[PDB]
């Protein structure tokens, strides 16, 4: 299928809950960022991955 | 009603001294496997 299963690293089947924040971000760029044109296919997909990285910062930081 | 009791509890790293590099490195990998699995279920079970 043209829309694959998200939770797959190195061709091993996982679930979204059984991924690292790292592995997600890598998987996001693997599908939404194009290597041939060196660009995000749509700007909204950049925003999506961007907001997720913010979320990671939000989760792990201790002070403001 | 005269109920004396003493418990002695010892730092856990003293245990690991009595085994080999191999079994320890085997143990560490499985505890790492516990920790990620445990973290998921707790926060899952908490919010629902």
């Amino acid at each position: 299928f043209q829309k694959p299963w998200f939770a797959t690293v190195n061709g091993q089947a996982r679930d979204l809950a059984t991924m690292t924040y790292e592995e997600v971000a890598k998987r996001l760029v693997e599908l939404m960022f194009i290597r041939s044109t060196n660009s995000w296919f749509d700007v909204t997909w950049r925003t999506f991955t961007g907001d997720f990285l913010r979320r990671v910062e939000e989760r792990f930081t201790k002070s403001k | 009603g005269q109920k004396g009791g003493q418990a002695i509890v010892v730092h856990p790293d003293y245990l690991y001294g009595a085994i080999t590099e191999d079994r320890y490195n085997e143990y560490v990998a499985k505890v790492s496997a516990r920790e990620k699995s445990a973290y998921k279920f707790f926060h899952n079970g908490m919010i629902y």
